[PDB]
């Protein structure tokens, strides 16, 4: 049993840890499902920094209640909520297809996505490997000391719970940037809508001709917003609350023995 | 009771090379009750027959009735099954039979014969005479056009423009735009149709209106004036059916 070893093990489990993302994962393009999955996006990890920073203070809790513990041995306004969900479109409705392409290309085309999903995947990993600051003790014993190694076992727990759903909305981003490129790839581009729009207005003698190109153009575009309003719907991320840290109290103040000779 | 040959035959006569060229989601749909009444459907907008197109005297347009709710009307736009249908509901008749070709057929079978056109069934000429088109769908405004002696003729219309040139047919643009939802069915197509028809019929309506009055010849000024009645029509219904359903 060693009283500086708890002095020290409190000072290193109140230490901050990793500084989560702030930057906001801006849609990839003008279309509604996009926004529905950005806004999502921003609505996951502004309550998953809310709930990081009520793990800080119940770190800080513990290490106040470590720092009583040894003293023992000597002498030295709103609450958390779910994720709001962003409400999402069903089959989509008619849209023109001049429209659909002019919406799908305009934007970062998932850049911000990415930069979303690199933060969020680093943030992961560097709350994985700080997680020395939990383990057992070497010296300090007693039914105290397992109160306490238990406490930090919890907060190991969900620390590890925490990098899991952080890594789960960094593969959400992940997720709508490659629909996004398979959206690009498959959806008619503007281009060629244009071009075939003036190649009508040109020779009004291929219109016999013309129109089923444009059917079949316009059956894609409708299979792309069918599956970017269906696939581009994301969960949101409901975090559990930190479990409470043991409350130790300051003890009474120590009774001197040897005293009265 | 009898003429369902007739139905057939004005069946056949629709489904010719004449004006079926190449329009992508036109067809027509004829049927008759068991009054013997007539009653055809085409799929393009409300109120529509091609130009300078005529119809016999049973026949009545399924998608031009005053005697049927507007807002029943644009629910079966572009859909002319659903609008035989819901004339032969409100007009309290029971349909004995439609006619067509089975493609078309297969929406819809409640108690209906089901007759289905062959290509030696369809005769590839039109061939069939009988009410211009103001007379079909307006035959209140076609009897003050017939009362119009043909000095008069501007009296019906609105006065002659502010611009003395010429519009521009750019009628075989909008006719397109008007194609395009048909080439889909998603929920929402028949309203984005509805919309690329009534800018259609406004702009062919300027263009009849500017026919009657640069024009000096009897019948050709009555074919513009008729023109532009049968488009006051057609632009007041398809405002009509739009704004109902927002």
């Amino acid at each position: 049993v060693d009283q500086q070893e708890i002095l020290n093990r409190a000072n290193e489990v109140e230490a901050p840890m990793a500084d989560p993302p702030t930057d906001v994962p801006i849609t990839p393009c003008e279309l509604t499902a996009a926004k529905n999955a950005a806004q999502q996006l921003v609505l996951s990890a502004d309550n998953m920094r809310e709930y990081l920073a009520a793990g800080a203070k119940e770190r800080q809790r513990l290490a106040t209640s470590l720092r009583n513990a040894a003293k023992a041995y000597g002498e030295v306004s709103a609450e958390l909520t779910d994720t709001p969900r962003v409400a999402t479109a069903g089959e989509p409705n008619f849209m023109d297809l001049k429209e659909a392409a002019r919406k799908l290309e305009t934007g970062d085309q998932g850049a911000s996505l990415a930069h979303f999903a690199d933060g969020w995947n680093t943030f992961n990993l560097t709350l994985q490997g700080d997680v020395k600051r939990f383990r057992g003790f070497d010296n300090w014993e007693g039914d105290a000391a397992t109160a306490c190694e238990a406490s930090l076992d919890q907060q190991r727990q969900w620390i590890l719970h925490m990098a899991k759903l952080s890594a789960a909305m960094a593969k959400q981003a992940q997720y709508v940037a490659q629909l996004h490129v398979w959206a690009r790839r498959e959806h008619p581009t503007y281009e060629d809508i244009v071009g075939l729009e003036r190649l009508y207005a040109e020779n009004p003698s291929a219109r016999d001709q013309i129109l089923p190109v444009y059917a079949e153009y316009q059956q894609r575009s409708e299979k792309v917003l069918t599956e970017y309003n269906n696939k581009a719907a994301l969960e949101p991320v409901n975090p559990p609350k930190p479990p409470p840290a043991i409350k130790i109290d300051p003890p009474p103040p120590p009774q001197e023995q040897g005293l009265i000779p | 009771g009898d003429a369902l040959r007739l139905a057939r035959r004005i069946a056949a006569a629709l489904n010719a090379s004449d004006n079926n060229a190449g329009d992508y989601g036109f067809f027509w749909i004829t049927a008759v009750t068991t009054d013997g009444s007539i009653v055809v459907a085409n799929s393009y907008g409300l109120a529509y027959i091609p130009d300078g197109m005529e119809l016999p005297n049973k026949v009545y347009l399924a998608s031009a009735d005053h005697a049927i709710p507007v807002d029943e009307i644009a629910r079966c736009a572009t859909y002319p099954v659903l609008a035989v249908q819901a004339w032969a509901a409100f007009h309290d008749m029971t349909l004995r039979a439609v006619i067509g070709t089975a493609e078309q057929l297969a929406s819809s079978d409640p108690g209906v014969a089901k007759i289905v056109l062959e290509p030696d069934d369809i005769p590839e000429s039109g061939k069939m005479t009988g009410r211009s088109r103001l007379e079909v769908v307006d035959p209140s405004a076609a009897a003050q056009l017939a009362d119009t002696t043909d000095q008069r003729l501007l009296d019906l219309l609105p006065p002659a423009p502010v611009d003395v040139n010429p519009p521009g047919d750019e009628r075989h643009m909008l006719w397109f735009e008007l194609m395009k939802p048909m080439t889909s069915t998603a929920t929402g197509r028949e309203a984005a149709h509805l919309r690329a028809f009534r800018a259609y019929a406004a702009h062919s309506q300027e263009i009849a209106l500017h026919q009657a009055h640069t024009a000096t010849d009897a019948a050709v000024q009555r074919v513009a004036v008729a023109d532009w009645l049968y488009w006051q029509y057609v632009t007041g219904l398809l405002d009509r059916a739009l704004a109902a359903a927002c």
